[PDB]
């Protein structure tokens, strides 16, 4: 029981190094096979993200809509937080402001996508938009680099259920 | 959108 959570636990910390020796990598299906096929719940192997509430709570029209406005709000959330482990951060990396189309469309668009940008460490609630506190003068790179594997795991395995493809296809359909 | 439009509003954002 624990054992499966072990190794599940390490690998998720193998995978959220790499993201902090390279946040360009790229990670292929097989490198993703240990956090891809697990029959651990969702609550056991998402720590940061909450994905059972990002997908049941945005759950609304086709399957083949919400996936993919979902999977589209997860890519765009990646880049944010690959971003902050870059060696070269961006200028105004320190706010996020939220009256943008592209945001609108993406973020915006599904229920819970703001929480993510609290999870990457913006959680000064600002008039436009999120901010880090004024205490932090940089973003901490372990929870910065865990919670973007979270978000491109869960983009991972929506992707696959939309191919129809998923190892554990039958048990994460029903919600 | 595209990859591109997606990077490019990231930064925008900020
Ligand atoms: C195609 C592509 O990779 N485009 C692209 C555009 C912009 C940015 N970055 C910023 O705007 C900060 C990266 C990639
Ligand atoms: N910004």
């Amino acid at each position: 029981g624990e054992e499966e959570e072990r190794a599940f636990l390490v690998a998720r910390e193998e995978l959220a190094s790499a993201l902090r020796r390279d946040s360009g990598q790229a990670f292929s299906l097989e490198q993703l096979r240990p956090l891809l096929a697990s029959s651990l719940p969702l609550a056991a192997r998402y720590l940061q993200l909450d994905a059972a509430r990002l997908v049941r709570c945005n759950a609304h029209g086709e399957p083949r809509n919400y996936l993919n406005t979902l999977s589209t709000a997860l890519n765009i959330l990646e880049k944010y937080g690959r971003n902050l482990l870059s060696p070269q951060r961006p200028r105004y990396w320190r706010g996020v402001k939220f009256n943008n189309p592209v945001f609108r469309s993406t973020v915006d668009a599904v229920q819970g996508g703001r929480d993510v940008l609290r999870l990457y460490g913006y959680t000064e609630e600002q008039p436009d938009g999120l901010s880090f506190p004024e205490g932090q003068e940089e973003p901490d790179e372990h929870q910065v680099a865990t919670v973007t594997l979270e978000v491109l795991l869960l983009r991972t395995e929506l992707s696959l259920l939309l191919q129809n493809t998923h190892p554990r296809q039958q048990a994460l359909e029903q919600l | 959108f595209t990859d591109c439009q997606l990077a490019a509003a990231v930064c925008m954002t900020y």
